[PDB]
């Protein structure tokens, strides 16, 4: 109940932020950067879907008072989210951008009040499976409203929008498709090992712009996206031509994998442009490169 | 958590001693049914991954 | 002397919120700290009430070191304070030479610390006076302090009863020295009427510098070994005493000395309880209720052992009846009858609750 309480006390926080929008001004805290802001705003994502997660588990045993620890827990989840938010309006210039950060804010906390009401249904009410799967959806929900929040800034959006487009075109290039200049193996072939090498080549940058600048690494890894696109659509010709149809699904398979590969490359490349300090994950970067080679191999 | 995924492995392994052989659509339809369940597990297991507080003590 | 910088503080409510925050922080621990402030000047005179030969120096460097730590800590705090003050209203100048004298009655202290400073002690007392005083002053420049001021007095009218009668004990100690026959056994009678006479003195330091600062633990501790002080000097009174030979009036000074322990126990039971208070004054009930508590706990830390829970449910129902009988006569005292009811179906449900005990 003090959790949802909270909740309350987070909006009249979002009102204030919208009242300062109005102003067209936050002064940042002495101590709040733009850059401990996204650290904040990260970590904080991570914390509160972990916490939610308790949630859900707390509730699959139900009626516990851990529940409410867990609620209480995703309460100061939303409210370190509050710094974040709160800081990241106060360090920005575009209008835009401040108002998408209350907005999703506002989203985030509004749905989790949702889950504050409805997670004490279930405390109140034990045996229902259908209680689970709300949380499981309103979850999902809140989930999704988090990543506009991280997406929020713009540097960060185009580059997983890019990610997500070449994923659709190679999606949209997985449904049987297949082009009409079938062309010849040899030449096709080789000029996909040269764009494999590229691409690589290109995730080599990546990593080294992760020693480096945040921009640099939006723009570099909108060329691998570009490339890996030519690279699929290599790879839709090579099936187009493929003597065998076995053969062709092999191929439509290698270039999936190697699609998942820079998915999760990139995934681990924005999760890394929210801190320039987090070795670990830039080690994890690193043998994210190392799989996509993997596939580019195979 | 992990009772959660061990108990939709059991569901896997009726699964894998159902969709065996029987090339049957009702089959399949149960084995994704069953590896749904699982994948919500593992996304909870994702996201207990993601404990940020709980992950990682960096050297210095 | 400088005032701190004052970066911006914006409109922002939050931005006024985190400020009031550090400011109860700031307030919260330089109280904390002037507090160790006054207990390392309080250790300061134990030591320095020893001989020197056994004076172990070192102890008396640490209090100096944290009070030089505070100090600057002091600073650094009370500046931010006097920032934020200057914020809303804009008076730190008051606190500021408050901090001024704490410092110089601090370096006055140290002035009194060298050996190569011959002067006799109780000026080094006069300047822990001063210190006690300048704290004072501090901690109610800032009002965190001064709960209430009974206490502390109390306390102070206490000790000063013990110094007086420690002087008429003296009294009666040098009258029966005069009458012993040996010479040099009232040599050491003096020596007892002496370092008790000091042992009342920086009693009465200990009073000075403590009333500030009753809060803090360590100050506590500091009286306690300074009655303990007394104390040692109480038993050399004694063995003045034991010097004479066969006469009522050693066992006048005996009975002095008893009371002079006794007026010492309630002085220290007096300031425990005041640092062992309630912020408010005595509610309706408490020990009763307190008394509860002591059973519920005892009862919940027993499972198992009904040879225990026959007992506390005996007193507890005891008690119980206690407030529900003077609950009855509150209600009867109650006019608006309305809550003469609400107490007696409160007091229906707990002879309820005794029962289902029983």
């Amino acid at each position: 109940d003090s959790a949802l309480s909270v909740v309350q006390n987070l909006e009249k926080d979002l009102q204030e932020i919208k009242a300062a929008a109005r102003d067209g001004k936050l002064k940042p805290l002495p101590g709040e950067t733009m850059e401990k802001c996204t650290q904040d705003l990260g970590n904080s994502t991570k914390a509160v879907s972990s916490a939610i997660a308790k949630l859900l588990g707390e509730i699959a045993q139900g009626n516990e008072n851990y529940a409410g620890i867990a609620a209480r827990d995703v309460a100061g989840g939303l409210r370190s989210l509050a710094q974040a938010a709160r800081g990241v309006a106060a360090l920005t210039s575009d209008p835009a951008v401040q108002a998408i950060v209350l907005d999703t804010a506002s989203d985030v906390l509004d749905k989790a009040s949702s889950l504050i009401e409805e997670a004490k249904k279930a405390s109140g009410h034990p045996g229902d499976p259908e209680s689970q799967q709300r949380l499981a959806q309103v979850a999902k929900a809140v989930t999704q409203a988090l990543n506009r929040c991280v997406s929020c800034l713009p540097g960060q959006r185009d580059v997983d929008n890019a990610l997500r487009a070449v994923g659709d075109a190679s999606k949209r290039l997985l449904s049987d498709l297949l082009p009409p200049s079938t062309g010849t193996f040899q030449e096709a072939q080789s000029r996909l090992n040269e764009a494999a090498a590229g691409l690589n080549q290109a995730a080599t940058e990546l990593v080294q712009a992760s020693r480096g600048t945040p921009q640099d690494l939006a723009r570099a890894s909108g060329r691998f996206g570009q490339d890996f696109s030519t690279f699929l659509e290599a790879g839709v010709e090579m099936a187009g031509q493929a003597p065998s149809q076995e053969d062709r699904a092999q191929v439509v398979s290698n270039l999936k994998g190697i699609s998942m590969s820079s998915s999760k490359l990139l995934l681990a490349a924005k999760a890394l442009s929210t801190d320039p300090a987090s070795p670990n994950l830039k080690s994890q970067l690193a043998a994210a490169a190392r799989a996509v080679t993997d596939s580019i191999n195979q | 958590s992990a009772k959660e995924v061990a108990n939709s492995t059991a569901n896997l392994v009726k699964t894998i001693k159902a969709l065996d052989g029987d090339f049957t659509e009702e089959n399949r339809a149960q084995c994704r049914a069953a590896t749904a369940p699982l994948l919500e597990a593992v996304d909870n297991l994702s996201a207990f991954a993601s404990n940020p507080e709980f992950s990682s003590v960096p050297a210095q | 002397d400088d005032f701190e910088t004052l970066p911006p503080l914006g409109q922002d409510a939050a931005s006024k919120a985190w400020r009031k925050n550090k400011m109860d922080e700031s307030k919260h621990e330089i109280h904390s700290q002037v507090d160790a402030i006054t207990a390392g000047t309080a250790s300061v005179v134990n030591l320095t009430a020893g001989d020197p030969a056994e004076t172990d120096y070192t102890a008396v460097g640490c209090a100096v070191t944290t009070i030089s730590s505070n100090l600057t800590e002091m600073s650094r705090g009370v500046k931010l304070l006097a920032a934020l003050l200057e914020d809303e209203g804009g008076n730190g100048r008051p606190l500021l030479q408050a901090a001024k004298g704490l410092a110089g009655a601090v370096s006055e202290l140290l002035r009194s610390a060298q050996p190569a400073s011959a002067e006799p002690r109780q000026n080094l007392l006069l300047a822990a006076g001063n210190v006690g005083q300048a704290s004072g002053e501090l901690l109610q420049q800032i009002g965190e302090s001064d709960t209430d001021p009974h206490f502390q007095d109390v306390l102070m009218q206490l000790a000063n009863a013990v110094a007086s009668a420690a002087a008429a004990l003296v009294l009666k100690a040098k009258s029966v020295a005069q009458r012993t026959e040996d010479s040099g056994l009232q040599t050491q009678v003096i020596a007892a009427a002496t370092q008790c006479a000091l042992s009342t003195s920086q009693l009465v330091a200990c009073t000075k510098v403590v009333a500030p600062t009753i809060s803090s633990p360590v100050c506590q501790e500091q009286l306690v070994e300074a009655g303990r002080l007394v104390a040692k000097a109480v038993e050399g009174c004694v063995s003045a005493s034991q010097a004479a030979t066969e006469d009522g009036q050693l066992l006048r000074g005996v009975g002095a000395a008893a009371t002079a322990v006794t007026q010492a126990l309630n002085e220290l039971l007096q300031h425990v309880k005041a640092h062992a208070t309630g912020a408010g004054p005595a509610g309706r009930y408490d020990q009763a209720t307190d008394t509860i508590l002591t059973v519920t706990e005892n009862i919940f830390s027993s499972m198992g052992d009904a040879g225990e829970m026959v007992r506390q449910a005996r007193i507890l129902a005891q008690a119980t009846s206690d407030l529900v009988n003077a609950i009855k006569a509150d209600a009867e005292g109650e006019s608006d009858l309305e809550n003469s009811r609400k107490l007696l179906s409160a007091a229906k449900i707990l002879a309820d609750a005794t029962a289902k005990m029983v």
